[PDB]
């Protein structure tokens, strides 16, 4: 396995460059992301397999995610704990080229549009999702997850009677105008940005009433998504229908990341607080609940702290992945 | 104080055979113990009373500077 | 501040993902529209006698949360819901096989035990029994008709007086199915502990006869194809129609209206009873519960007793109940007696997923036949085909 160590920093997200086959970036934070600086690491893998830092940027607060600019080979976005997102050009040192400041709390995710390749998305502890152009200071659109069951039972004057978190959001790589998100209220939200606010979202219960931490679109099947969360299950859904497959007890503790393979329609990867990374076969593409091994393909166990970041290699031998964790390690390995 | 409470709850909840051993040997869990006990507290830095010094990374101030539009 | 806020989130992910059902107590989930405070009183008695704490919760969407959480080993020890969802839970192996002895089983109506059977196993305790009845205005109609066949003549008399004989929801097949089933219609044939998803009774002669009668009432202007739940409820509760067809959930509104009403056996069709679908509120034990014996003791010796059901019932009425002794006590109310009578003459709601295919297809068929968009024969043929595709 190929390795790189980030001294004193914990990995929260990792992504391969969409332009350079041997380049990846890691978003990290000091003190397990709880307090102190953040740091963006730009890493290169050479012919030998040695991972080398080619650039890095220290930030004021912890970094929770990153997204490479799908339209510019030298640009990469980070999501920061102070509610900002910051866009960097890797040619420069020290500072970003743009700061995006609207979120009121920690930004936990950011993702680039793969269809138009122009815009990006952010999701925040403030309960909102924002769509941005890198060329504009102000957001283009704000989306707020509001499940029908949640909304109905919550008192309208809730904010003034003393008695939520959007962990991940993603653009569909199939439909320019579809956005999927998962919230701490256990609902996945599906937005069609063509429709007006208050009438643009469908919501569904995904993780037992416990926090839903992660969601991802299938790269080959337009209506197929996966979710993961605090009930230790991976669920696979058909949005045009909704549970088509379930992997109960996929992990021993909460699942922080799920991500579908960009090489196969039936392969996905999960990362967990149980300090493992697992590769799964979607057997419905029969279910995983009935199979003797639950469609488990590979269990990567080398991380010694919570695994928060995982990404599939785009180019090269299909089945290579990068994972990062609260052990300060980035590992590159083949899950087959 | 509130930080001490939360840390204690983590120690109590969460301290497979492989997973259990990994948690017992965890550096995060070790920090939770030290915050629970009152040794380590918030100085954007954490510090140990018994060591008198810093635990974890030093915080370095970072300006909200951006580069100008000088690069294609 | 910021650090403690972030750490609290991490803590919650860890605590909640590790937690399992606690040994030596009971957690019960029941819907918010049930007598959960009355159930909690039964819980207090159980605690007084045994030292076992009982916590009753009514989470939103509990019927969706249960199947998702059950594999983790967390969630409730006991779940209360309509029996028909328990089929899916049992298929997924989420419910413990219950062990009431022969003598205990004799304390409940035999047909109720069938509602809680899946693949040859008892998977829940029957609690309550719900079905549609005929509701009638005693001032307009002191002696309601025993047969569907009598309705046209009755409507002719009532229309002259500026009233109508009968208004009920024609949009939802749940309400029209009792007539369609009477002479032979059925959803799925049940044989050997299992519904045959290939044997559907939607376009048979009996279903055709029942729907034809319904459509003829409409053609002869004794009913209107557009009548839905609200139209019928308003008409009855305003004293404009002599009869409606509805369930025990509708009674409190009629009470408020002060209409002098009765609830009785549904009219027969071709000498055969109307057959409403029966819903059985049931209590299942989580297959992952470490407290299965405590749950059994609670359900059998505390809840399913006259004292236990009374406590729940006085909080929010259960309607008719599965327990013979308490049903006899309640049944001095003729409304409850009628509910049980109609339930005994009806059919248990099938507990399989293909019921949604049935409902969707039959909904279209009835609406199309009623509105004159299709003939009865064509409407039912198409529905039968769609279900069995
Ligand atoms: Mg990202
Ligand atoms: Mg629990
Ligand atoms: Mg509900
Ligand atoms: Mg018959
Ligand atoms: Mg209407
Ligand atoms: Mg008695």
């Amino acid at each position: 396995m190929l390795r790189y160590h980030m001294q004193g920093f914990s990995g929260y997200g990792v992504q391969y460059s969409p332009f350079f086959d041997n380049r990846l970036a890691v978003a990290a934070g000091s003190n397990f992301g709880l307090v102190g600086n953040g740091k963006l690491f730009i890493l290169e893998i050479d012919r030998s397999g040695r991972i080398v830092e080619v650039n890095s940027f220290l930030t004021q607060d912890c970094l929770f995610d990153l997204a490479w600019n799908e339209s510019h080979e030298n640009q990469v976005l980070v999501a920061q704990g102070d509610g900002t997102l910051r866009l960097f050009d890797t040619t420069f040192k020290e500072f970003p080229i743009a700061i995006f400041k609207e979120h009121e709390r920690e930004v936990f995710s950011c993702n680039w549009n793969l269809v138009n390749r122009q815009n990006f998305l952010s999701s925040s502890w403030d309960g909102s999702i924002k769509i941005w152009s890198p060329l504009r200071k102000q957001s283009l659109m704000t989306l707020t997850p509001r499940p029908l069951e949640i909304t109905k039972m919550v008192d309208p004057l809730n904010a003034i009677i003393l008695k939520n978190c959007v962990y991940q959001a993603q653009f569909s790589p199939h439909d320019q105008n579809l956005v999927l998100s998962c919230s701490g209220n256990s609902y996945a939200s599906l937005f069609d940005i063509r429709l007006p606010s208050g009438k643009n979202q469908n919501n569904f219960l995904v993780h037992s009433g416990l926090e839903a931490l992660t969601c991802d679109f299938n790269k080959y099947r337009p209506y197929v998504v996966a979710t993961g969360g605090v009930d230790n299950a991976i669920r696979i859904w058909d949005i045009r229908m909704s549970c088509i497959n379930e992997i109960p007890n996929a992990h021993g503790l909460a699942i922080r990341k799920v991500t579908w393979s960009p090489h196969h329609s039936n392969i996905l990867m999960s990362a967990s607080y149980d300090m493992t990374c697992r590769i799964w076969r979607d057997l419905s593409n029969k279910t995983n609940s009935t199979d003797a091994t639950k469609g488990s393909i590979f269990n990567f166990t080398q991380h010694s702290e919570f695994v928060f970041g995982a990404d599939w290699s785009l180019w090269g031998k299909p089945g290579y992945v990068a994972s990062t964790a609260w052990d300060g390690n980035l590992f590159v390995w083949n899950g087959l | 104080s509130e930080l001490q409470r939360i840390a204690t709850d983590i120690v109590k909840c969460c301290t497979s055979s492989s997973v259990e051993s990994k948690l017992s040997e965890s550096k995060f869990i070790q920090l939770m113990r030290n915050i629970s006990s009152g040794d380590v507290t918030l100085k954007s830095e954490l510090f140990s009373s018994n060591n008198g010094e810093l635990v974890g990374n030093r915080h370095i101030f970072v300006k909200d500077e951006i580069h100008k539009d000088i690069l294609d | 501040g910021s650090m403690s806020q972030r750490l609290q989130s991490i803590k919650d992910h860890l605590v909640e993902s590790r937690s399992k059902i606690e040994e030596g107590k009971l957690v019960i989930w029941i819907n918010g529209d049930k007598g959960y405070n009355g159930l909690a009183e039964v819980g207090k008695k159980f605690e007084k006698d045994t030292g076992i704490k009982v916590t009753v919760e009514h989470p939103d969407k509990l019927e969706e949360k249960f199947p998702q959480v059950a594999a983790t080993g967390d969630g409730p020890d006991i779940i209360f819901w309509a029996h028909d969802r328990f089929g899916g839970y049992a298929q997924s192996g989420l419910l413990a096989e219950i062990t009431p002895d022969k003598a205990f089983q004799d304390k409940l109506y035999p047909f109720t035990w069938d509602a809680v059977r899946y693949n040859g196993k008892l998977i829940a305790y029957p609690i309550a029994v719900e079905a549609l009845s005929l509701i009638y205005n005693k001032d307009l109609l002191p002696n309601p008709p025993k047969t569907w066949e009598e309705i046209p003549a009755l409507d002719k008399e009532l229309k002259a007086k500026g009233k109508s004989a009968l208004m009920f929801n024609l949009q939802e097949p749940y309400f029209t199915w009792p007539l369609i089933a009477a002479d032979g219609g059925y959803a799925f044939k049940y044989e050997n502990g299992k519904y045959d998803i290939k044997d559907v009774g939607v376009d048979n002669a009996g279903a055709k006869a029942g729907l034809t009668f319904l459509v003829d009432l409409i053609k002869n202007k004794h009913m209107n194809a557009d009548t839905d739940y609200s139209i019928a409820e308003a008409a009855f509760n305003k004293g404009e129609t002599a009869m409606t067809i509805n369930g025990p959930w509708a009674w409190s509104n009629i009470d408020t209206s002060k209409v002098n009403y009765g609830v009785t056996v549904l009219p027969t069709f071709k000498g055969q009873p109307s057959k409403p679908f029966v819903g059985v509120l049931s209590a299942g034990i989580n297959a992952a519960s470490p407290n299965k014996e405590l749950a059994k003791e609670f359900l059998e010796n505390y809840l399913l007793t006259d004292e236990g059901l009374e406590a729940v019932n006085k909080d929010k009425p259960l309607g008719a109940v599965a327990l013979k002794s308490y049903e006899e006590e309640l049944a001095k109310d003729p409304r409850i007696a009628a509910t049980m009578e109609n339930a005994q003459k009806g059919e248990i709601m099938p507990n399989i997923p293909q019921m949604s295919a049935f409902w969707y297809a039959v909904r279209t068929a009835v609406i199309n036949a009623a509105s004159g968009r299709q003939t009865v024969d064509e409407a039912l043929k198409d529905a039968q085909t769609r279900i069995t595709k």
